[PDB]
RNA sequence: UUGAUGAAAUAACUUUUCGAAUCGCAUGGCCUUGUGCUGGCGAUGGUUCAUUCAAAUUUCUGCCCUAUCAACUUUCGAUGGUAGGAUAGUGGCCUACCAUGGUUUCAACGGGUAACGGGGAAUAAGGGUUCGAUUCCGGAGAGGGAGCCUGAGAAACGGCUACCACAUCCAAGGAAGGCAGCAGGCCAAAUUACCCAAUCCUAAUUCAGGGAGGUAGUGACAAUAAAUAACGAUACAG
RNA sequence: UACAGUGAAACUGCGAAGGCUCAUUAAAUCAGUUAUCGUUUAUUUGAUAGUUCCAUGGUAUAACUGUGGUAAU
RNA sequence: UUGCCGUUGCUAUGGC
């Protein structure tokens, strides 16, 4: 049921979204082929990861 | 029971053919099973089951009847020369697979 | 009997100007198996002129049904058994000049089809069948010679070894 | 001056004065009945639709007959269904209540200005309105 | 019209129809066994057979292209009759009596599959190949009997507490049964096949009666909408035929210079031909109408006449004759006989109505199709005609006809019918020639 | 996209086929797919329309002639085997493109309006028609816009159906492509506007252009048949 | 008084093309004493012409205000002849000589937006009365001008020569494509997966193809119809 | 024992045969239409080839082998 | 000619 997959899809993202800031960036990576992830889900994964503006803490 | 109904049917002889609408009854069934109801039309009429097929099957809202597109052969040959590898590969017995790649 | 259903159905199905003119000839001549067997002489006269005419499109519903008469009557053809290997060589050799996957599909369809239909009431098949098939045996073809062994294959396979041997008793003067 | 072809001068619109006021007048005093269906068969989605429209039903009439006259389901094209269902569904469930559109009594359109009075046959002499009386 | 008068897609259209195939069922024809006038009245063979059964209900008849009618009683029987013999009674071949012993042990839907009834058979069909006759009724089910051993091979329930049956018809030629159930329901059943095709709905009183020919139409009449339809069942659409007789604009008619008035019911029908058919109503009226027209074609007000005065002694109970003839109001209570049998015989100029009047109408329509005429009456059936059929022998230029029809001495649904003036229960058979 | 003559519904698709080269016009020509496919509905689709023309049953111009977009125009004579579906196909009153159903008799021949008579090259007599019947020595009275008779067995002009007074016309161009009658007036100018005028049912007249019209027969007795209704 | 042929044959140029080295169905005929003569048939060949399609030139037809735009045009020849060039050719399209032309108040030439909007360019949709379907905004460019070549069609989206810059390899001698490009963004940076089945195009093709086309998946703007209960009994309290 | 089925690299026949951004052209853009005996036209289609004096024509070159240069196509 | 009862025909009717 890919139906229920966007079901739980939904359901995890507004829950990750109440817990960090609105707007956090939930990545679904699938099933693994031949020991990794998709190469193309970890290019676009890490082109989220190339910009992200790290902003300065207090400690 | 499934009962079955032809209509307007027409002679193709230039595919070598004859071809029709299908009014499928089913009273409280779950639809038409389609190789079923391909036997039933084989019976039907003369036989030639391997070159009778049925394809444009669409159910009514709330079950009772169905429409289809019927159209019987003479001729197996010929039903294997002019049916095409999509039907063919759903009901009768060509095959084609492809080196999928790029 | 199911004989004028067939036609009939044949007729609904595949329809032409040869197929035109055996139904007009003979439009009361589909139905009453025992009055067609006994006119069939006329209808082998009809099927000898459309033989003789050859026609592309109206050829396997006639020769089926000619096949069909054949079976349906399958003692009574003795006479124009004869006429019916002369105008079905005759058709096939039309056919061979014409050369098309269909005309030697129904070339073969209908000889097979008139060999399962001759070759159980016969044991005198093997000296009467290659009087008309020494013709048959040797005409620097590739295949008809092929036809004619394949053919002979079942009349000596569906008959006595009492009965081949009289036919290889016979055939042998004939040999060498 | 010179000869050109026009299938917009010959062509079948008959659109332009079509009025469901005109067709309804001329369905109730028609005298030849009307063909309606089985009285469960028009409803659609289990009731989530209309009953359905007139101008529905016989628009699905030419698809289904079109269907069986030369044997081709349609398709999912999406810019088209993505105006034209999206937009059929809303205003019939805006308009078209209990299978009967109302939609002809709150809409701009001049029923004598396109479909009675007519403008070939004007009658603009005296004569001409004589005659065409007697 | 012009020297080109040609249309492209027309042409297209009948070339792809002479394309097709069946020209079979499809017949549209019209009237053509024009044989109203052709044959004699006052000279028919009326032999009726008084049978030992109270209440008969409905005869179903066959011919093929020997010859068996069927009887269906109040009393639970079907009794099947050899009629082959033109010119005698009808021969009893089997009774078949259901009773108590075919009620369900459950009192749910689903399993009346008892091989019998147990109340008010209603209507019979015996079907164009002959192998089977259906019958039903007020026990919600259709039963198949075969006919060389009249067993019930099949019992089919109409499934719901109110699915009386009331009317049966095969279509000609065919093995498909309509069936016109008093749910407002029209059942379909393939009968070789034991099938249900189509239910379909659409009737706003019980749907009292039924009737088909060679084409998939069917014609139906319910009992108080005062409407009739017509079927178009691979369509699965229909033509509502209202009525539309004002009492008060036929006296204005009559007052250019009288008891004719309104419609209570509309009771039978018979489909003449693919383009009309007759509806019998309950003032009497018989209709004949197009397939082109919401209203009647033809009206005959009164045919089979008024009822009896109710008699002085018997109104009110006064001593005097002045008051008891007082309280008759005049003519304000005189109600006619309903037509509540009719029967055509298929494509032709002769159709038969029948009441308790007495007597028999033989009728013949016009030759134009836009009215009718009584040709003569048959006086040789004293009671309620619960089914009026005709079976016919003979090559197309001379004939012989009887008309079986059944007679009892209360109406098929409901009682509801005193003054039994001396009815019998049994079988009319009237023999008419040429 | 799609033009007016063959009588594409609009529920066809998407793109409509493009007709290739071949004897007729682009605007004058349906080619055998919109022809077999969806006018009088022998195929279904690309795919069987492709299959019956492999299979080789037509007859159009009396010779097989194996393509889809093959243009077959104006009264090319169509001729199927199979119950010996003949066609010759003319315009209807709007434009479209009519099929009238003819014998083997009447599919034995069809006509072709002259084009021009030119002197070419060793002094031969030459005639090209609209499906560019290059046929040799007729009478040197071909005239312009004249008819020859075409013998589709061969091609020699077995008769000759004159451009002149009294003739029984046909007309593909101006607001009125295909309509007969063609007796109220000849009103010849020298280029525009110069035709022999159409009567009407009620004998109207009508204006059209020249090389935009040919002669089918004589008014009472054409043997090139048209339909009826 | 009507009726008819009818107001390319010759004298030469030219680095002059070919008169079958394609395949198939058919043993077939005639005694030249052997492939002696073979000989019936079909498609591709091949010159020229026509036709189709396409290309370019050509007359005419087609909604803005226009005079504080009234004079324009010889200041890329303005208007025309004659001839040359070259063009696919006609042609002031370029060149010599010659004429002083040619348009306009009956609106020349000249100035705009709602020319992201218009010109019927067109689907219409059975009620949305200018929202609402489609052809093109104008013309270019493949870092920038310049010069050449290719082909039925090209001043080539994908070819070459020099100059001017932005650029990668590098053993510092020495080779290129071009990515100074495009898809993204300024608390939604993941479209880029599946088929040629329907439509259409090419094809040597009873095969192959086509990111043209078609199909699926995420990407909320709370925009739309349901549910989260229905029907009883009994007991106790005022 | 002069060719024989798969068969890594080449030529051939064909393929990609139709898509981004920027300044704002007023019947010159565009459409319908006449003509081209003023003209280019592969393809489709229809026709259409008569000049011989005293048993079949020569090498240049791939693939293939072999020796090498260069950081290197 | 049937649930019975009656006129019966040596086949028609009439009372429930």
């Amino acid at each position: 049921s890919q139906s229920t997959l966007r079901a739980s899809k939904k359901r995890l993202k507004h829950r990750f979204w109440t817990e960090v800031y609105q707007g956090a960036k939930l990545f679904y990576l699938s099933g693994v082929i031949n020991g990794r992830y998709p190469d193309r889900e970890i290019l676009n994964l890490s082109r989220f990861i190339s910009v992200m503006k790290f902003r300065p803490l207090k400690w | 029971a499934v009962t079955i109904r032809t209509r307007k049917v027409i002679s193709n002889p230039l595919l070598a053919r004859k071809q029709f609408v299908v009014d499928v009854l089913h009273p409280n069934r779950a639809n038409v099973s389609k190789d079923e109801l391909r036997e039933k039309l084989a019976e039907v009429y003369k036989a030639e089951k391997d070159a009778v097929s049925v394809f444009g099957f669409r159910t009514q809202f709330g079950g009772g009847k169905s429409v289809g597109f019927g159209l019987v052969y003479n001729s197996v040959a010929e039903a294997k020369k002019f049916e095409p590898t999509y039907r063919l590969v759903r009901y009768g017995l060509a095959e084609k697979v492809e080196k999928a790649s790029r | 009997s199911h004989f004028l259903a067939s036609f009939d159905q044949w007729k609904e199905i595949n329809l032409s100007a040869k197929f035109t003119e055996f139904a007009a000839e003979i439009e009361h001549d589909v139905q009453t198996l025992p009055q067609i067997l006994y006119h069939d002489k006329k209808i082998f006269n009809s099927l000898v002129s459309f033989i003789n005419f050859h026609d592309e499109f109206s050829l396997q519903p006639l020769l089926d049904l000619l096949a069909q008469f054949c079976h349906d009557l399958g003692p009574d053809f003795l006479k124009f058994y004869e006429e019916a290997i002369k105008t079905l060589i005759n058709l096939l050799d039309a056919a061979i000049e014409f050369e098309s996957s269909n005309v030697f599909e129904w070339g073969f369809n209908c000889l097979a089809y008139i060999f399962k239909y001759l070759s159980k009431f016969l044991v005198k098949k093997l000296v009467l069948t290659c009087d008309l098939l020494i013709p048959l045996l040797s005409h620097s073809k590739e295949y008809l010679s092929r036809f004619s062994a394949e053919a002979l294959s079942f009349l000596v396979r569906k008959c006595p070894v009492s009965n081949l041997r009289e036919f290889v008793r016979s055939v042998f003067e004939k040999l060498e | 001056f010179e000869d050109r072809f026009d299938a917009r001068e010959h062509k079948d619109r008959s659109n332009k004065s079509r009025m469901q006021a005109m067709e309804e007048y001329i369905r109730e005093s028609s005298d030849q009945p009307d063909w309606s269906a089985s009285i469960g068969a028009d409803i659609v989605n289990h009731g989530r639709g209309g009953i359905k429209s007139l101008r529905d039903t016989e628009k699905e009439r030419r698809v289904t007959s079109f269907e069986e006259d030369n044997f081709t389901r349609l398709n999912i094209t999406n810019k088209a269904e993505k105006r034209k269902q999206k937009q059929r569904e809303r205003n019939a469930r805006m308009n078209v209540i209990g299978g009967e559109d109302f939609g002809i009594f709150s809409s701009k359109r001049k029923l004598e200005d396109s479909t009675s009075r007519r403008g070939a046959k004007k009658t603009r002499s005296a004569w001409d309105r004589a005659q065409r009386r007697l | 019209d012009e020297y080109n008068n040609f249309d492209a897609g027309d042409l297209d259209k009948d070339i792809i129809a002479s394309r097709l195939k069946e020209d079979v069922a499809e017949q549209q024809g019209r009237v053509f066994r024009y044989f109203g006038d052709k044959l004699l009245i006052s000279e028919a063979k009326q032999s009726f057979t008084r049978v030992g059964e109270n209440n008969l209900t409905c005869i179903s008849c066959f011919q093929p292209v020997r010859l068996f009618a069927y009887t269906v009683s109040k009393d639970l029987q079907l009794t099947k009759y050899d009629i082959t013999d033109f010119s005698k009674r009808p021969k009893k071949l089997k009774y078949a009596k259901g009773g108590a012993k075919y009620i369900p042990t459950s009192k749910h839907e689903y399993e009346n599959t008892t091989e019998g009834h147990y109340d008010e058979i209603l209507t019979v069909a015996a079907s164009p190949d002959g192998k089977y006759v259906v019958t039903g009724g007020r026990d919600r089910k259709l039963i198949v009997w075969s006919t060389e051993s009249l067993s019930p091979v099949k019992v089919i329930p109409t499934k719901d507490r109110r699915g009386e049956v009331l009317s049966l018809a095969f279509r000609k030629n065919s093995d498909q049964l309509y069936a016109s159930c008093a749910d407002f329901k029209i059942r379909t059943y393939s009968i070789n096949q034991f099938s249900q095709l189509e239910i379909l709905y659409g009737h706003h009183d019980i749907v009292e009666d039924i009737s088909a020919l060679a084409m998939e139409r069917c014609v139906t009449v319910g009992a108080r909408d005062r409407t009739a339809m017509l079927w178009k069942i691979p369509d699965e659409t229909r033509l509502t035929f209202r009525g539309g007789d004002e009492p008060q604009k036929l006296l204005r008619r009559w007052m250019k210079e009288p008891l004719f008035f309104c419609e209570g019911s509309i009771d039978v029908v018979s489909m003449v031909d693919d383009f009309h058919f007759i509806t019998g109503s309950d003032n009497g009226n018989i209709c004949l109408w197009s397939l082109a027209k919401k209203k009647p074609i033809f009206t005959e007000r009164i045919a089979h006449g008024i009822l009896p005065e109710p008699s002085f002694n018997d109104i009110s109970g006064e001593t005097d004759e002045e008051l008891r003839k007082r309280q008759l109001q005049g003519k304000k209570l005189l109600q006619p006989f309903w037509i509540t049998s009719l029967y055509a015989i298929p494509y032709s100029n002769v159709f038969i109505s029948g009441s308790w009047s007495g007597s028999l109408k033989v009728w013949k329509i016009s030759d134009n199709l836009r009215s009718f005429e009584l040709l003569g009456e048959l006086s040789g059936a004293k009671g309620v005609v619960t089914k009026i059929q005709v079976v016919e022998s003979g090559k197309h230029g001379k004939e012989k006809f009887r008309i079986l029809a059944s007679i009892a001495k209360e109406h098929r649904l409901g009682r509801w019918i005193a003054n039994v003036s001396g009815a019998r229960n049994g079988i009319y058979s009237a023999v008419i020639d040429q | 996209a799609a033009p007016h003559h063959w009588l594409l519904d609009k529920l066809s698709g998407c793109y409509a086929p493009r007709p290739s080269a071949g004897p007729h016009k682009l605007r004058e020509s349906l080619p055998l797919i919109v022809f077999l496919r969806n006018r009088l509905k022998y195929a279904l689709n690309g795919r069987e329309v492709k299959a019956i023309l492999m299979q080789r049953h037509v007859k159009v111009d009396g010779k097989v002639r194996t393509d889809t977009t093959y243009p077959a125009g104006f009264m090319d004579v169509i001729t199927l085997d199979a119950t010996n579906e003949n066609f010759r196909l003319v315009y209807d009153v709007k434009g479209r493109f009519a099929v009238h159903r003819i014998t083997d008799e009447e599919a034995s021949y069809k006509l072709g309006k002259v084009k021009k008579v030119q002197l070419g090259k060793k002094g031969v007599p030459y005639v090209v028609t609209h499906d560019g019947r290059t046929i040799r020595y007729p009478d040197p009275n071909i005239k312009v816009n004249d008819t020859v008779k075409i013998d589709l067995a061969s091609g020699k002009i077995t008769d000759f159906i004159k451009f002149d007074a009294g003739k029984l016309v046909y007309v593909t161009g101006g607001r009125n492509l295909g309509r007969i009658g063609t007796i109220v007036h000849k009103e010849r100018h020298d280029g525009g506007f110069d035709l022999v005028h159409i009567k009407d049912s009620l004998d109207n007249t009508f204006v059209t252009r020249l090389n935009n019209v040919f002669v089918i027969g004589e008014q009472g007795k054409p043997y090139i048949s048209l339909p009826k209704g």
